[PDB]
């Protein structure tokens, strides 16, 4: 599990839920 | 050599206590119903011959490819809060070895009584949450002073007797003693229960990750639902960050040092009086707000927890079960349980104890 | 979700 692969999801993932 | 005869059927092992030198002797049980099954193996339920007694027999697959430290953990473990070993023994997928654990009977979990409350629309009683929740932190209080990190906490893992309110911590298959400087598995722990450093992938880890589950459990009995849910790492860690706000790059490094220096969007907190029903006890709110915490050293200590001021009616003299009966022993410290911070037991052993 | 590996 690399650690930039898991940011780039979270990242991601942050954006869609972000005020 | 397993003796299978007819008294109602009979089966005959020879079997290992769980406690002191080795010295297997023969045990005799009866009325044999499986009450569990899993890809892991068999439990089973049983009563001894000789006293009568209800026993949980979990049966489970020698897998050689693992470390299997189960057996050897659970020999070493005997307190009031943790699934008592009665006996141990080996059986024979043919041509395999399966190791059967005998153990003291429990008819309930915390996961079965919270799914009651849910599926009735109910909350649990603050009663019965200060109460499960202070003996989980005494079990755990218990197994840190012996550097074993449990690395399994949940509400299926958290046996009850219902009747006298007695909670039991089982289920040691994944336990382990952690020993700083030596690297551990990250992928541990199940789904909603896992803490942040864990789905970050850190490996250096400490016992403060069952700590965090217990937040979980604490959190998941007010809510009546799981606080973090959610599939993948991601998908949890989302939640996490939807309750705690992003975290700063200072806890981000006590969790995982490599992932510093991403730029992860920042999400505010949602203050935590809002994430609980408004009729939940502020106290209850503080105590979870310092189990669930990004930086592991900043959550409480097990001991720390029992003596938080939520536990506070346990030591009232006067407290009383719902159903009549007096609450459990509550406050027999032994110095093994108080080692972590031995001045604490002003706080933890209240007068009337002392007598 | 396993302990570690042998
Ligand atoms: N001592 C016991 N008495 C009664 N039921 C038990 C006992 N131990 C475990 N169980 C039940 O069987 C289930 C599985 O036990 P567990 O040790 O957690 O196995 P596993 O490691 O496969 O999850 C538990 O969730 C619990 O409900
Ligand atoms: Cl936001
Ligand atoms: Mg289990
Ligand atoms: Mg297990």
């Amino acid at each position: 599990v690399e650690p930039q692969k898991f940011a780039e999801e979270l990242i991601h993932r942050l954006e869609a839920v972000q005020r | 050599s397993m003796k299978v005869s007819r008294d109602s059927k009979v089966t005959t092992v020879v079997a290992t206590p769980g406690q002191g030198p080795d010295r297997p002797q023969e045990v005799s049980y009866t009325d044999t119903k499986v009450i569990g099954n899993g890809s892991f193996g068999v439990v089973y339920q049983a009563k001894l011959c000789d006293s009568g007694e209800l026993v949980a027999i979990k049966k489970v697959l020698q897998d050689k490819r693992f470390k299997n430290r189960e057996l050897q953990i659970m020999r070493k473990l005997d307190h009031c809060n943790i699934v008592r070993l009665r006996y141990f023994f080996y059986s024979s997928k043919k041509d395999e070895v399966y190791l059967n654990l005998v153990l003291d009977y429990v008819p309930e979990t915390v996961y079965r009584v919270a799914r009651h409350y849910s599926r009735a629309k109910q909350t649990l009683p603050v009663i019965y949450v200060k109460l499960y929740m202070y003996q989980l932190f005494r079990s755990l209080a218990y197994i840190h002073s012996f550097g074993i990190c449990h690395r399994d906490i949940k509400p299926q893992n958290l046996l009850l007797d219902p009747d006298t309110a007695v909670l039991k911590l089982c289920d040691f298959g994944s336990a382990k003693q952690l020993v700083r400087g030596e690297p551990n598995v990250s992928y541990i722990c199940s789904r909603y229960y896992r803490a942040p450093e864990l789905i970050f992938g850190a490996t250096d880890y400490t016992s403060s990750i069952d700590v965090w589950s217990a937040g979980c459990v604490l959190a998941e009995l007010l809510l009546g639902q799981p606080i973090f849910p959610g599939d993948s790492g991601v998908d949890q860690l989302v939640e996490i960050i939807k309750v705690l706000g992003t975290p700063t790059r200072e806890q981000i490094r006590e969790m995982n040092p490599n992932y510093t220096e991403f730029k992860f969007p920042q999400i505010k907190a949602h203050p935590w009086t809002k994430v609980f029903r408004p009729r939940t006890p502020p106290e209850a709110i503080a105590l979870c707000s310092r189990l669930l915490e990004y930086t592991p050293t900043a959550r409480l200590t097990p001991l720390e927890a029992c003596a938080h001021s939520f536990f506070d009616e346990l030591r009232d003299p006067n407290v009383k079960l719902p159903n009549g009966r007096d609450t459990p022993a509550l406050f027999n410290f032994t110095t093994q349980e108080l080692s972590s911070n031995p001045p604490l037991a002003t706080i933890l052993i209240p007068p009337h104890a002392r007598h | 979700p396993p302990p570690s590996p042998c």
